[PDB]
């Protein structure tokens, strides 16, 4: 979880998703789902809720996202005599995150200090 | 062709039930 | 205890063996006596 | 042990309901509990919903009825966030989302309410909870749903006040290069505390602009993203987004 | 003491999504009870191991 | 564990068999085991069954450790009692008759639930005037007896009440004034000596300082209830004099040990308020007094929130 | 590793009373004593090894002059001996002269008398020197084959903590049990024999009690007992194999012995938390608590409601 989050501020987007990844084979789905919102990946969200069982929540961000194929085949697993299909927001805003300007390859630049009187003079 | 009562074992085939009807 | 429609009730928790002598419906009493001849009542 | 209890009892084992609504108003307000959990058991959930007087009960009844109306009032009357829970996940299996909202907030499900405010896009409900989030120091939802919307100033703000000068620090370099001086100073008095050779060892770029090479350009970037992306899209042109891994917005 | 600070990281549990009979894996219960009783149980919160 | 707790509520009245057995730390765990079972669904059995217990320790006089798990029992009914004020009705009236006991322990824990009891629930405080004053005869130590005086002090408000305190403090002192009675007594002009005598010729003082607070509030309270002055300055007069007379008792020869000068300063004080019965001294005795004990008892119940939240914390 | 650190099986508190013997006096009587004398003798040179004392020089007259006795008392305290002597050099090497007792093991593991055979295999349950074992596994295969239950079943724990200490002298020791728990008739040695297989092959012991778990109703309480320890390890371990089980645990609820109605209330417990199945749990420990008129069992098994009670 740290990792994720030290892959997200430094902006290493690559290394993340191979973290989504490894969330999804330690099957933990709450990780794996905190990934995909990091990575802005709509249809790994879509497809967590559909193996989670929360098919109401899948088909929701499905069609919300205009995942149509999706949308459809979940559409074909509600009951249509006893579920209802949930009304979709048309006003409803993407939450992508925000793009890296300047992905931190480097660690962070330290001043040559003045090696200590001491550690100048023991090393030599 | 006397009425039977009492089979073997239905308590536990009782508590088995029980339990399948809990989600077991 | 009583049995009602497959339900078993329990009415008192009696402290020794007592014997059912009979129910009047007009003082909704139940009567019960011991090996002693004391006769208890439940409601 | 009330005749009136037991009348109603073997009524309704005979399936003679004609009797059993006789019967019921002479038992007393006391027994009808009683009388309640024994029609639950015989399945007949809603004679017992009509008949317990026990709000625990008619609540439980009412929930497994999939009675909303009936549920709420008395999860209100009763104000425990146990029952606020289970009225949210029953009208999330309804379809009632403003019903789940209400009671999701309640009980105080931070996750809950995200969740369903990511799935029906209603920006405005994540911003609502993002701010009652910080309030009620769940740090994680705000932050999350701060981060949703795009208010990267309250992202770092938010890292800022918990003491998370690093993060922020991290956060406004690839985010908000704008920000990354302020950042550094309240990182390096924070750090000088602690270690005060390596406070001075961090770099600030308002000082050492050589050591930040392609900050000036993401200043520039920096201004175009808020002008081009002040608008949340419609959710519907999800499709249509690119992904953000695929997006190089200093190229762009 | 139980109440441990949720973080941003750990796990969601979808209470929807787990099977009602997940007993939670206790330890064996035996064998930790013979380690300790032997002696051999490091007591868990004390000594780091690593100290 | 929160989710088998409820399964081991419906078991309560199962694990009150327990009790059968007569060793205390058994009876101690299972009561409290009990207690925290409790439940709307269960505590009425529970306290029906706690108190058939509790009567069942009045018959069998015969085991050493008969009077500690009535102490018990006792303070498992007021924990019940709180918790459940429905139930505080019919367990007070049982529970007032242990005033009576000569077990100060178990009647001191009553006492304290009595006072509890009385301030929380108004509908309550008539049923525990009338019983505490049905008792109050009947009470053996002198701890038991003064914080009776103090509840019969405080909480009387009616005027045939607070008459009713006057007479069985007229009966418990015996002829008045006590130091020609005594006097007269030896001149022929345990012998049953009314309880408070007992106890002020013992030399108990601090009963009678605790007797004179007591007096002046319902003194005062009287005042305030009757229009007419005539028995107004009658009924305080009287108080005045069973001051006195208790005072000419504690300087005389006659108790083993003589009146303390606190309680001295002390009914003095009593005597003067009565005297000038000045408004500022009625606002005192009649609502910062009460308003003390309220203050009091929800500053404990703060605490042990405060306590019980910073485990939780 | 000094005799603080050591394994120490038995111990003995004796006030020595008289002068302690002397090394000399000691070498005298089991030298030249008569089989009294003898016996005496070496009970003194027990207890002081016990207490700490270093006797080094006694070893090869002990070898010697006790070792070749044919004394039924006199062997049996040879085997307490040679539980607690040094059989090594500081440096870890076997002593020279430990080859010497080697022969003395396995002309005693083929002795005509049962029972010091029997308490031979005992003994070599508490070697741990490979070395001294390897020479000895034909006679201790042998042994398994043996007339008398009462080497049977000391030969199967002997091969079971050979296994667990050195498997690599008796790599076959789980199949040759296994072959074993079939065909014996005796419940110790059964007993014996399917504990060896729970900690060395669960398997083979399941496979086992797949044969007989109709049957486990009508089992010795010993047997029943090891199986249900068998049945909680294992479905401990894979939550799957519970289903399998709950019906035979459930039949060990009605057994005749209380300790393994207990065992199994305890079991079944952490097979189904249906509250069908923690109701016929609770009920036989409140049953256990009534019928039994013993106050440790009943605080115990009142130990047992309350940990149920904090779920």
């Amino acid at each position: 979880d740290k990792l994720s989050f030290l892959y997200l501020i430094t902006g290493n987007l690559e290394k993340l998703r191979k973290m989504m990844k490894i969330a999804e084979i330690r099957k933990d789905m709450s990780g794996h789902y905190q990934n995909a919102l990091y990575l802005g990946d709509v249809s790994e969200r879509v497809r967590i809720l559909k193996n989670c069982g929360q098919k109401s929540l899948a088909y929701l961000s499905a069609a919300t996202h205009g995942l149509d194929e999706e949308a459809e085949s979940l559409k074909e697993t509600f009951d249509p005599e006893k579920e209802t299909i949930p009304d979709i927001d048309p006003n409803a805003k993407l939450l992508q995150p925000p793009a890296p300007i300047m992905p931190l390859d480097t660690n962070w630049p330290l001043l040559t200090v003045s090696k200590g009187f001491f550690e100048g003079s023991i090393a030599s | 062709k006397a009425l039977k009562l009492g089979a073997k074992g239905k308590e536990v085939d009782n508590f088995v039930d029980k339990l399948k009807s809990e989600g077991e | 205890n009583y049995y009602v429609g497959g339900e078993i009730v329990t009415i008192a928790h009696l402290d020794r063996t007592m014997y059912l002598l009979g129910y009047i419906p007009k003082d909704n009493r139940l009567y019960l006596g011991d090996k002693e001849l004391n006769i208890v009542s439940y409601s | 042990l009330l005749v009136s209890v037991l009348e109603y009892q073997t009524a309704v084992m005979r399936r003679d309901f004609s009797m059993a609504d006789k019967v019921l108003p002479t038992i007393p307000k006391e027994q009808r509990t009683r009388v309640a959990h024994f029609l639950e058991k015989q399945g007949f959930k809603q004679q017992a919903l009509t008949v317990s007087t026990d709000p625990e009960h008619r609540f439980e009844l009412a929930l497994q009825l999939g009675e909303l109306k009936i549920a709420y009032q008395l999860a209100v009357e009763a104000e425990s966030e146990q029952k606020w829970k289970q009225l949210a996940e029953l009208a999330i299996s309804k379809c009632q989302f403003s019903l789940a909202q209400e009671c999701l907030h309640h009980a105080q499900d931070y996750g809950g309410l995200l969740l369903l405010a990511t799935a029906s896009g209603n920006a405005s409900m994540v911003n609502k909870l993002a701010e009652g989030a910080e309030r009620d120091g769940k740090n994680n939802v705000a932050f999350m749903s701060y981060f949703l919307q795009g208010k990267l100033d309250a992202c770092l703000e938010l890292l800022i006040r918990t003491g998370r000068l690093p993060e922020a620090a991290f956060l406004a370099r690839t985010y908000l290069p704008s920000q990354v001086s302020r950042v550094v100073k309240l990182w390096r008095e924070n750090l000088s505390k602690v270690n005060q050779k390596a406070a001075e060892s961090l770099a600030d770029p308002t000082e050492y602009e050589n050591l930040f090479p392609g900050l000036k350009e993401a200043f520039v970037v920096e201004e175009w993203v808020k002008e081009t992306h002040a608008d949340l899209w419609p959710a519907k042109q999800y499709p249509l987004v690119t992904p953000n891994e695929e997006r190089n917005v200093m190229e762009e | 003491k139980r109440n441990v600070t949720v973080q941003p990281d750990d796990p969601i549990s979808f209470m929807q999504l787990t099977a009602k009979n997940e007993m939670n894996c206790k330890e064996d219960q035996f064998q930790l009870s013979l380690l300790a009783a032997m002696g051999n149980t490091q007591r868990k919160e004390a000594a780091d191991p690593l100290a | 564990h929160p989710a088998h707790e409820r399964v081991l509520q419906d078991l309560v009245m199962d694990i009150l068999r327990v009790l059968s057995t007569p060793d205390l730390e058994v009876r101690k765990k299972t009561l409290q085991l009990a207690l925290d079972l409790v439940s709307s669904r269960n505590v009425e059995e529970l306290v029906i069954v706690l108190k058939k217990e509790v009567i069942k320790t009045n018959n069998v006089s015969e085991h050493e450790d008969t009077d500690k798990y009535r102490q018990l029992l006792v303070r498992t009914l007021h924990s019940c009692s709180v918790r459940f004020p429905d139930m505080a009705a019919n367990v007070i009236p049982v529970l007032m008759e242990f005033l009576s006991d000569s077990n100060e322990a178990a009647a001191a824990d009553v006492l304290e639930f009595v006072r509890e009891a009385i301030q929380r629930f108004d509908n309550l405080r008539m049923l525990i005037v009338e019983k505490m004053l049905e008792v109050f005869h009947a009470i053996k130590s002198v701890k038991i007896y003064r914080g009776a005086l103090w509840i019969l002090g405080e909480y009387c408000s009616t005027k045939e009440d607070i008459q009713s305190v006057m007479t069985e403090v007229r009966r418990s002192l015996g002829e008045i004034p006590i130091v020609e009675s005594e006097i007269k007594k030896e001149a022929g002009e345990e012998e049953d000596r009314p309880p408070l005598r007992g106890f002020l010729l013992d030399g108990d003082f601090f009963v009678a300082a605790s007797l004179a607070t007591t007096l002046t509030k319902i003194a005062l309270r009287y005042v305030a209830l009757v229009q007419e002055k005539k028995k107004q300055n009658s009924f305080v007069a009287e108080a005045m004099l069973l001051m006195a007379t208790i005072l000419h008792l504690g300087k005389s020869s006659l108790p083993k040990k003589p009146i303390t000068d606190d309680d001295v300063d002390r009914i003095s004080l009593c005597l003067k308020v009565l005297s000038e019965c000045s408004p500022l001294m009625n606002d005192i005795f009649n609502k910062e007094c009460r308003q003390s004990l309220s203050q009091m008892l929800s500053a404990k119940l703060e605490e042990e929130k405060l306590s019980q939240k910073k485990e939780s914390e | 590793m000094t005799a603080a650190e050591n394994v120490c099986y038995t111990l003995i508190n004796v006030p020595m009373d008289s002068e302690p013997p002397s090394e000399i006096s000691l070498k005298n009587d089991l030298e030249k004593g008569d089989v009294k004398s003898k016996t005496e003798a070496l009970k003194k040179v027990i207890i002081m090894i016990l207490n700490g004392e270093k006797l080094p020089g006694l070893l090869m007259t002990i070898i010697r002059f006790v070792l070749p006795l044919q004394d039924h008392t006199i062997k049996k305290l040879l085997l307490v001996f040679w539980e607690i002597v040094p059989k090594t050099t500081p440096d870890g090497r076997l002593l020279h002269e430990m080859i010497l007792v080697c022969d003395a093991y396995r002309k005693d593991l083929q002795h005509p008398n049962e029972f010091i055979r029997g308490s031979t295999l005992r003994f070599l349950c508490k070697l741990k020197e490979a070395e001294l074992l390897e020479p000895l596994m034909p006679a201790i295969r042998a042994c398994l084959e043996h007339r008398h239950s009462y080497v049977r079943r000391n030969a199967v724990l002997a091969i079971y903590t050979i296994y667990r200490n050195f498997e690599h002298l008796i790599p076959d020791a789980p199949e040759l049990i296994h072959d074993f728990l079939v065909n014996e008739k005796d419940a110790s040695c059964k007993r014996n024999a399917f504990m060896m297989l729970i900690h060395a092959d669960q398997d083979r012991a399941l496979d086992y009690l797949s044969t007989c778990i109709d049957q486990v109703q009508t089992f010795g309480d010993i047997l029943q007992l090891v199986i249900v320890e068998l049945i909680y390890k294992v479905c401990h371990a894979n939550p799957s194999e519970r289903a399998r089980f709950i019906r035979c645990i459930y039949n060990l609820l009605q057994s005749s012995s209380p300790a393994v109605k207990y065992e199994a209330a305890g079991t079944l417990v952490t097979l189904s938390s249906a509250p069908t199945a923690i109701k016929a749990a609770a009920q036989c420990y409140i049953d256990l608590i009534i019928k039994e008129s013993d106050n440790n069992v009943k605080l115990i098994v009142l130990d047992r409601l309350v940990e149920l009670k904090e779920h």
